[PDB]
RNA sequence: GCUGUAAGCAAGCUUUGAUCCGGAGAUUUCCGAAUGGGGAAACCCACCACUCGUAAUGGAGUGGUAUCCAUAUCUGAAUUCAUAGGAUAUGAGAAGGCAGACCCGGGGAACUGAAACAUCUAAGUACCCGGAGGAAGAGAAAGCAAAUGCGAUUCCCUGAGUAGCGGCGAGCGAAACGGGAUCAGCCCAAACCAAGAGGCUUGCCUCUUGGGGUUGUAGGACACUCUGUACGGAGUUACAAAGGAACGAGGUAGAUGAAGAGGUCUGGAAAGGCCCGCCAUAGGAGGUAACAGCCCUGUAGUCAAAACUUCGUUCUCUCCUGAGUGGAUCCUGAGUACGGCGGAACACGUGAAAUUCCGUCGGAAUCCGGGAGGACCAUCUCCCAAGGCUAAAUACUCCCUAGUGACCGAUAGUGAACCAGUACCGUGAGGGAAAGGUGAAAAGCACCCCGGAAGGGGAGUGAAAGAGAUCCUGAAACCGUGUGCCUACAAGUAGUCAGAGCCCGUUAACGGGUGAUGGCGUGCCUUUUGUAGAAUGAACCGGCGAGUUACGAUCUCGUGCAAGGUUA
RNA sequence: GUGGGUAGGGGUGAAAUGCCAAUCGAACCUGGAGAUAGCUGGUUCUCUCCGAAAUAGCUUUAGGGCUAGCCUCAAGGUAAGA
RNA sequence: AACAGUGGUAGGAGAGCGUUCUAAGGGCUGUGAAGCCAGACCGGAAGGACUGGUGGAGCGCUUAGAAGUGAGAAUGCCGGUAUGAGUAGCGAAAGAGGGGUGAGAAUCCCCUCCACCGAAUGCCUAAGGUUUCCUGAGGAAGGCUCGUCCGCUCAGGGUUAGU
RNA sequence: GACUCGGUGAAAUUAUAGUACCUGUGAAGAUGCAGGUUACCCGCGACAGGACGGAAAGACCCCGUGGAGCUUUACUGCAGCC
């Protein structure tokens, strides 16, 4: 409230809006694929029973916030245009879903 | 559960152990008078009848469960069983098996 | 042993088995839906049969006699048929109630908020009215949903205070997906065929009965091949209704039931201390002269119901075919669906508004069809509305058993522990109290003295009588009676500090009480810039009386686990 | 006098805002209702540590509130502070 | 241990005391529990303890937990008791005297004088009231004072219709 | 009626008060405050100047974004009527 003066969120525009669809390819930092020593086969359903994927919110991205080191054969549903540099150059495939 | 008259002991209260035998009992307030124990002075209004009025020497009943029957045999103060061909339902005294 | 409260007297009744407790009946004046009629509730008056009685009238008993509806039957007006209507009998029809609740439907507000208020909210809340059932409502797709799809509704948790709705403000606010509890699907209608009837111009086409027939990438008819009329299945709760009779288990009454007076002491009384013994599928509770496993009722375990029930199984009984193949064509829900106008319910406030349901106008297709996929159109995916049945999963309690409370202990807990919706208050709808405890039992005070009598003093009763009728405990305000010290030259929010005299000896302390008089000193609280306040509050005394609780959001503090934590 | 009707956003009034059961500019009862109250009264045991303001911007707003202003608790920064 | 501080409303923080109930055992009670009253005792307070007397069956301590957790003020609520105060009031309106009753008489009864209403304070009977009527006893309570008396209390009795 | 005796016997109010006067200061008009002066202790019969005496959370004024009743070419609307 604001006493009787038109208070703040009255004076502030709308921002709309929300969509009918938003997707949340969500979530893969890098450096939770050395969770894998050596390992490959980075899919979903084996990072479901992993743990390293809470819920998956119909796909998943791969964010290159870290490093490996590491070949895996990955098999996600998106990339970064990063996670298609580390997982590249380490030589494992990057196998888009 | 005892009734009139079987043979009483005083199992406590300030008659511990005197025994007698049953006047009348009172089965819905749960108390028996027994001869000569609780032995209490009354002062009573002169009657109509009779003329005396003075002081009587009755007693006033005892609780039940202040109660117990004997064995005719030992003499001992015994609890009760039951179960008796063609009895109908007469009283064992432990220290088996005597009735009444 | 019994004749309830009720504590006493009379009269009686009972192991030729009484008092009590259950089942099954019978009895059941009158009012009350009241129902023959009137009625101002608890009363009057009838009539028709039948009985009792008088010579008869009068009088008395026994049933029947409302209203609506339905099944029939006689009659049957203006008016001819015929009908309205009238008369009669048959209906173990239904009107009333109440569990103040929960569930549908019709009506349906306001106050409050939005800091005003009128859109909204409050709120389809309360309230009124109709429904019944122990549950109701909904329900087997014109459903979600967009894949490798799910398969009737309901309820719970998430989804999430998200998509949204809103003078977009207050506030309102879903669904679907995911996981459980529960888990069953089916009949009608329509064509086709058989039997009647009923008319038309034979022909033709129009109502009932009996089969058949239950649908979606379509099913049925129709036709053609099979298949049964059983021994296979079902069944009274849907699925079609409907009967019995046996086996077992609960319920409305029970019955059995272990172990010590252990001794001593204290006592009015052991059930308590000490020293001891046993039982225990029983140490649940409640009495017991005081705190009992063993004294009693019982408890734990077992076992029984002549009669009523409630449930599960069987037998009896009852009832019943299912499929392929094609599509020459006939069906698949009409003044209905949708559409205009006007409203309401959907979270959606008339909107880009899908959807449902009403009023009023219009008004289609009927498989080559049609509907849903949030205005609308094509493609694509589901799915057949315009008929009906559907237990269980659910919400509930005036209730009845058994039980549990970090619930209450009489100014609490229901208003009512007490003859409470009583007394009183109101014309009346209505409001609506206060009031617990002798003792272990009446042993409830025989007798004497005072007194008219209550009311006492002795005497006994019991542990207490100071316990004796508001009857355990008894505080304070108050009201007394005795008093030790102060007071009749004194001006005082009454106290404090000083202080001699006088009087007492202590939770043994630089004691206690009164303090002659002196120095200081204008109550407590609220509200205020400021109150001794001539500003408010309080007569006093005692009791009751106000910051939480439920659910979320945030921060610190703590604990476990740590890019892994919690599970509804 | 008897007998009897007219019922509360109504009745009734040879009218005054009168009367409607001792109540009238809208009768009493029961409920929504624990309506709301920016307004008044009340807010129950003790000790210590600190310790305000009655100013401003706004405000259907002036005896209300909301940000600042001054207070307090805790943690960082560090000697900024005067 | 050294040095400094230590008034305080609204308010923030910290530490405590209380009461009731539950949970561990441990420990007091008929050789007397709780509560009550007294008292010169101890800690910083909220507060505790001890001896006496009453009281006659329950109760504390520690350690945690729950909270219908604390009273002086609500023109609060209920109950009790004051104050005013032996004060206002004792509800229009003539009795007096003798006797009797009884414990007690102005107030009760009887008698005799006197006085008031007399188009009402007369009788009769509606509205209502539901025994208030009569007798025989009482007398605490209601009678605005007594009170042998009553419309009070008890115990009986009491209302007869073809007009 | 009042006064007195005898019977019976309340209420409103009320923080505790053993309650003098005047001049001053004070929330600006004292019994209780300072200074001064009077005043043996306790009753009864009266009067009413004071205790801002009781009685009624002021009728007057003003505030409430309080309410009611009423009015109209205030707003938006209802019945009624056309």
């Amino acid at each position: 409230f604001e006493g009787g003066q038109m208070p703040l969120f009255q004076r502030l525009p709308k921002r709309g809006f929300t969509n009918i669809n938003r997707k949340e390819y969500a979530v893969v930092n890098l450096d939770k694929l050395n969770g894998f020593a050596e390992g490959t086969e980075v899919t979903p359903e084996l990072l479901l029973e992993t743990g390293v994927i809470s819920k998956l919110n119909a796909g998943v991205k791969i964010l290159g916030n870290g490093k490996l080191e590491k070949k895996l054969t990955v098999k996600a549903n998106k990339f970064s245009a990063s996670a298609k540099e580390a997982v590249e150059a380490a030589g494992g495939t990057a196998e888009v879903i | 559960h005892v009734k009139k008259g079987d043979k009483v002991m005083v199992i406590s209260g300030k008659d511990k152990g005197k025994q007698g035998t049953i006047l009348a009992a009172f089965p819905k307030k749960d108390r028996v008078l027994v001869e000569g124990v609780n032995m209490v002075k009354k002062h009573s209004k002169p009657t109509q009848a009779n003329p005396q009025g003075g002081i009587s020497n009755q007693e006033a009943p005892i609780h039940v469960s202040n109660v117990m029957p004997l064995d005719p045999k030992t003499g001992e103060v015994t609890r009760v069983g039951y179960k008796v061909e063609d009895g109908k339902k007469v009283r064992v005294a432990k220290k088996s098996g005597q009735v009444l």
